[PDB]
């Protein structure tokens, strides 16, 4: 059971501006990692999956790096609709895992 | 219970992974770890065959290539270069083979690992062809020191091009691969020349048969047909979906690339023993 | 494109058996396995335990080892999944989520809410 530890709890920022939110895995998940953002009451949508490929149609802000334990999650220019929930799970080891969720808003 | 995976069907497929439109079902996902990739070889999938192939072929011609360094230097006439133009071809197999099957096992990396091994695919091939020409050089203008140095420095100048080419980026635009195509051309058409020159400096009829020019007529025309058997991605293209695993065109590819370099083996061994037991002279009978 | 339809919410009593549904369409239904997530309120994403609708197999969280139940209807492409012995802890959004190769969730469900207590 590989925990992971998103961070942080909360954020908040501006249109425009940029944003990173990391996860930390307990064990080595070897890039099997995907970032999903969730808004309220909705399902939630992949962002990224294998650590760095972006999904098909996801806007080219989202981008994720990192490697072995240590993985980030980058947002460019801040949109209006990027507000919600955003959580990382590691596909690697079963059971598989999710970070707690990042909570996102925007001013 | 870690590294679990399922293939795929060719539709849900990256664009890097896309190279084969005949192979409906059957693929790896990607899957950016090399434990994974290894992993794979002993599972089925659409490139368990074309990582063997090459596997058993680079362990087959390793196997081979050692073997015949440890010949007794009693056997060879001049050991030293004699046992080093054969350690070049037996050296340009294994590399060749042993970046076929890697370049097989980490395909479903990651686009970047896929991209590197695939460069060092190509770059294993021109050297293949430079190893097999270095022998062939040898054992056929063995009583001519000038034309052989010449076509050796033209092979080894358009192969060390060919490698080049392939490897440096800013190259892959639309309208530098023509050159690429270029030197790999200057490259594989290299061995008509020394081919006649050498059918024509001593008599057809013997170069036919006891000349083993006819061995090197065989594993040339095993070479055309498996490349035209790879582009026209044949038995696959009239049968889609029915050659996914096994029997694709990139295999027998692969084993006509591991015959045609046995029958140059062969061809050359046998261009040797007859320069051992004969020939030789030039201008005396006494 | 791939749609996955669940089933409406779900309002019961302790110790009730409830079962969610997850409709298939867009996709041949055994390429991928399916896998389920629970979200109680105000928390985050758990793994319930995905299926082989292939082999017809499953693995299960330890978390949900007699809880959960994972059936399949391949010719109506549809997959359920069952809870019994409910308690108050298990109140929560019950997804259903497709993979691809490796285990990333690119589809899922509109969720199915079920809710305990007694009344
Ligand atoms: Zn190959």
């Amino acid at each position: 059971d590989i925990q992971m530890t998103q961070s942080p709890a909360s954020l908040s920022a501006s249109v425009g501006e940029t944003v990173t939110i990391t996860c930390r895995a307990s064990g080595n998940i070897h890039n099997f990692l995907a970032w999903y953002q969730q808004k309220q009451g909705k399902s939630p949508q992949v962002l990224v999956y294998n650590a760095k490929t972006l999904a098909d149609g996801v806007p080219s802000r989202f981008s994720g790096s990192g490697s072995g334990t240590q993985y980030s999650l980058k947002i460019n220019s801040l949109q209006p609709e990027d507000f919600g929930s955003y959580y990382c799970q590691q596909f690697w080891s079963t059971p598989y895992t999710f970070g707690g969720g990042t909570k996102l808003e925007i001013n | 219970s870690e590294g679990r995976w399922r293939v795929i069907p060719y539709d849900v497929l990256p664009d890097w992974l896309k190279d084969n439109d005949y192979l409906l079902h059957g693929h790896r996902p990607p899957m950016p770890s090399f434990r994974a990739c290894f992993k794979s070889i002993f599972r089925i999938h659409t490139e368990t065959g074309n990582i063997w192939t090459h596997l058993l072929g680079f362990v087959l011609f390793l196997f081979l290539g050692i073997l015949t360094m440890l010949r007794p230097n009693m056997y060879f006439m001049a050991p030293l270069q004699e046992k080093v133009v054969f350690g070049m071809f037996f050296l340009g197999a294994v590399l060749c083979l042993s970046f076929s099957w890697l370049f097989h096992t980490v395909y479903c990396h990651s686009e970047k690992v896929s991209r590197t091994f695939s460069k060092l695919d190509y770059s294993g091939i021109a050297l293949l062809i430079m190893g097999s020409f270095v022998p062939w050089l040898y054992y056929s203008f063995y009583c001519s020191p000038q034309p052989r140095l010449i076509y050796l420095s033209i092979v080894c100048v358009l192969g060390i091009s060919a490698i080049i080419v392939a490897q440096w980026d800013r190259f892959a635009t639309p309208k530098h691969r023509q050159t690429r195509a270029g030197v790999f051309l200057g490259l594989g058409l290299s061995g008509v020349v020394p081919t006649m020159h050498f059918t024509i400096a001593e008599g057809f009829v013997k170069a036919t048969t006891v000349g083993q020019m006819g061995w090197f007529f065989l594993m040339a025309v095993m070479y055309i047909t498996g490349a035209g058997l790879y582009a026209a991605r044949i038995p696959e293209r009239f049968f889609p979906g029915k050659f996914d695993i096994w029997f694709q065109s990139h295999q027998i590819f692969h084993v006509l690339v591991v015959a045609a370099a046995f029958v140059h083996f062969y061809g050359v061994s046998n261009l040797q023993e007859f320069r051992y037991g004969l020939e030789g002279g030039c201008t005396d009978d006494t | 494109e791939v749609l996955l339809q669940q089933s409406g919410p779900e309002l019961v009593k302790p110790g009730a058996s409830v079962r969610i549904t997850c409709k298939a369409s867009g996709y041949t239904f055994t390429d991928f396995n399916m896998d389920w997530v629970k979200q109680s309120p105000g928390k985050s994403l758990e793994w319930i335990g995905d299926f082989n609708p292939n082999s017809g197999g499953s693995i299960y969280n330890q978390k949900f080892k007699d809880k959960a139940t994972f059936t399949v209807d391949k010719s109506s492409s549809t997959a359920y999944m069952e809870l019994r012995s409910l308690t108050f802890e298990d109140t929560a959004v019950y997804y259903c989520a497709r993979e691809t190769g490796t285990a990333w969730f690119a589809y899922w469900g509109q969720g199915t809410l079920v809710t305990v207590s007694a009344a």
